[PDB]
RNA sequence: AAGGCGGCCCCCUGGACGAAGACUGACGCUCAGGUGCGAAAGCGUGGGGAGCAAACAGGAUUAGAUACCCUGGUAGUCCACGCCGUAAACGAUGUCGACUUGGAGGUUGUGCCCUUGAGGCGUGGCUUCCGGAGCUAACGCGUUAAGUCGACCGCCUGGGGAGUACGGCCGCAAGGUUAAAACUCAAAUGAAUUGACGGGGGCCCGCACAAGCGGUGGAGCAUGUGGUUUAAUUCGAUGCAA
RNA sequence: GCUGCAUGGCUGUCGUCAGCUCGUGUUGUGAAAUGUUGGGUUAAGUCCCGCAACGAGCGCAACCCUUAUCCUUUGUUGCCA
């Protein structure tokens, strides 16, 4: 999140770099997430359908590379 | 008056409104403007263009001050924390760093309950 | 437009000098289905500037083009709920369009004896670059410049 | 593609006083890389975890970018 | 074991699994009563109290709003020691044992192979996903079974009444536990199918928007409607579709 | 004279939107499903490929009218090289 300007060095790319920097931090991710309290339940029913989704598409990846269309 | 020529801006830009004040080295508060104060109500506030009105009217609130060279502390995660930096910029001054400032709690404290709207 | 792309509108060229600007000039001059009188006041705006500069009007047209075609516009934008004035840039093909239609309606508020001798100082003007045209495009320059603030905003 | 860095040599614990094979799991902003990413394996993430944690304490390493 | 357990360090301590042996010799499984543990909320006494937040107050919203939204805010949430013994305490799936085709992972051990190596072959424990036979009303489960079987325990017998009354036991209370009957209906119910609907979603099209031109809404008049008036102001057509 | 909220006939509407179905086969204990889904494409359930579906029908399209070109036939009341 801290960046010195270099020599050479618009604010364009100056700016780039800092919102680059901001998700690579994740800063603003994780303040929306503390915005609002959130339930032990609501953490883990939310993990677990993310994990599901995520293992989901994973296999329907391989799935749609094993058939064949047209 | 007392003419330093290096200073800080900060860009508190909440979910409603924004805040920008330039500050010299240590802190000493040399000027601030506002969403509000720009002439802006409710939704009209948390537009980026009201955080990009607000810069310039802070830029030549100071300008009595001789400021060119300053640092920018963006903190907050409402809309015009992009817009207030190049507004700044357009204003007529070297940008010297950029920090992200915002503070993020290693999950002390309990937030408020979600809306139901 | 939403299914079909389709290109541009050919459009029979200019009779009394071969160019198709000058036709779709006159035709967008022409207001309520009036062509005839059209075609009169471009060829009498086109010979007055034909005595004034030089013989070969056809660069003196050219000119007073060129220095108020537009290469930069203002598009008007709503992503995340705030009204953003993009600039892009356009292609000639509307570059010259909205160029030629301006000048339209600044002839109309000159306000001279006739909308012939209007059309001819308006156009005129533009040669030596004093004219409101150059007036409009540096206007529309300033708005640009500080569209710049809006040029990185959403949908670039 | 990628393969976990401490299978390569024989490591018995992540040893806290080490600053190479730190400073690099850890990101510019002082935060701590998944596995995820650093392709390593699950056996010393913990450790490496803790070795940083240790680390921190003592001050060798910074919780934050700032401080 | 379940409830549950998340900064780092130290002290005390339980279980699990793997390798190669040694040793005891059926010492085992299950379990009515009984005992112990058991989220959150709650209760007692004494602390503590930043944040959050029942109640309560005010401001909005609304026909009304004892709510949803906003600004505040006490109990409580935190600690010590007791009490409570209830949860959609769920895998809605008792514990134990054996047998029955496979495949990809995760995680933790362990034997080997030119150990060459930033390479493979085996063997265990635990754990996700898919799926075969089979089973199932179907959805689905599918070696971690809801398959094939044995041991024992718990429980069920139409929907309401009702997990209520009374009695007993426990509790400071809140209440918990055991647990009916009269009366009433011809259903209640599970899974799945076709539609319809959703203040559900994804994609595609249309002058639907966008880019343009010309307008209406401003003026006068014509015309229809509403209203009003009158003896009647004949009757029908009222969102787009008057 | 009343009831279009008893009706026939007729009409508006989504909207000329592209859908609505059947036979045989197959699947499911069954209601039913599949066909009709999917990759594209089209103005279109239009077409193609895939596909336990193979075909078929009503709709789409085509046939009807007009306009855009030419040839032949008759020339007045129409035409004049
Ligand atoms: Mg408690
Ligand atoms: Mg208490
Ligand atoms: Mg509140
Ligand atoms: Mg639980
Ligand atoms: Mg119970
Ligand atoms: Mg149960
Ligand atoms: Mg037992
Ligand atoms: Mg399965
Ligand atoms: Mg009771
Ligand atoms: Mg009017
Ligand atoms: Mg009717
Ligand atoms: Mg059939
Ligand atoms: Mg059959
Ligand atoms: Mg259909
Ligand atoms: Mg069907
Ligand atoms: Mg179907
Ligand atoms: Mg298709
Ligand atoms: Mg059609
Ligand atoms: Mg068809
Ligand atoms: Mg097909
Ligand atoms: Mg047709």
């Amino acid at each position: 999140p801290v960046i010195k300007v270099r020599e050479n060095e618009p604010f364009d790319v100056a700016l780039r770099r800092f919102k680059r920097s901001c998700e690579k931090a994740g800063v603003l991710a994780e303040v929306r997430r503390r915005e609002f309290y959130e339930k032990p339940t609501t953490e883990r029913k939310r993990a677990k359908a993310s994990a599901v989704k995520r293992h989901a598409k994973k296999l329907a990846r391989e799935n749609a590379r094993r058939t064949r269309l047209y | 008056r007392k003419q330093v020529s290096d200073g800080v801006a900060h860009i508190h830009a909440s979910f409603n409104n924004t805040i920008v004040t330039i500050t010299d080295r240590q802190g000493n508060a040399l000027g601030w403007a506002t969403a509000g104060g720009s002439g802006f109500r409710g939704s009209r506030k948390s537009t980026p263009f009201a955080a990009q009105v607000a810069a310039e009217r802070c830029a030549d609130a100071v300008k009595e001050y001789g400021i060119k060279n300053l640092e920018v502390m963006v903190k907050g995660p409402g809309p015009g924390r992009e817009s207030t930096i190049r507004a700044l910029n357009a204003a007529g001054f070297r940008i010297t760093n950029i920090t992200d400032v915002t503070p993020i709690p290693h999950n002390g404290c309990r937030p408020p309950k979600k809306r139901r709207v | 437009p939403r299914r079909r792309v389709i290109g541009q509108r050919k459009i029979l060229p200019d009779p009394k000098f071969g160019s198709e600007l000058l036709a779709k000039f006159v035709n967008i001059l022409m207001v309520d289905g009036k062509k005839s009188t059209a075609e009169s006041i471009v060829y009498s705006a086109l010979e007055t500037l034909a005595q004034r500069s030089g013989k070969s009007e056809l660069e003196a047209f050219e000119v007073a083009l060129e220095n108020v075609r537009p290469t930069v516009e203002v598009k008007s934008r709503r992503v995340g709920g705030s009204t953003y004035q993009v600039p892009v840039e356009v292609r000639p093909v509307r570059r010259n369009a909205l160029a030629m239609r301006w000048i339209v309606e600044a002839a109309r508020k000159r306000g001279d004896k006739s909308m012939a001798l209007r059309l001819a100082n308006e156009l005129s003007d533009a040669a030596e670059n004093k004219g409101t045209a150059v007036k409009k495009r540096e206007d529309v320059h300033r708005m640009a410049e500080a569209n710049k603030a809006f040029a990185h905003y959403r949908w670039l | 593609r990628k393969f976990c860095r401490f299978t390569a040599e024989g490591v018995q614990e992540i040893d806290y006083k080490d600053i190479a094979t730190l400073k690099n799991y850890i990101t510019e902003s002082g935060k701590i890389v998944p596995s995820r990413i650093t392709g390593t394996r699950a056996k010393y993430q913990r450790q490496l975890a803790r070795a940083i944690k240790r680390a921190r304490y003592l001050s060798l390493l910074p919780y934050t970018d700032r401080h």
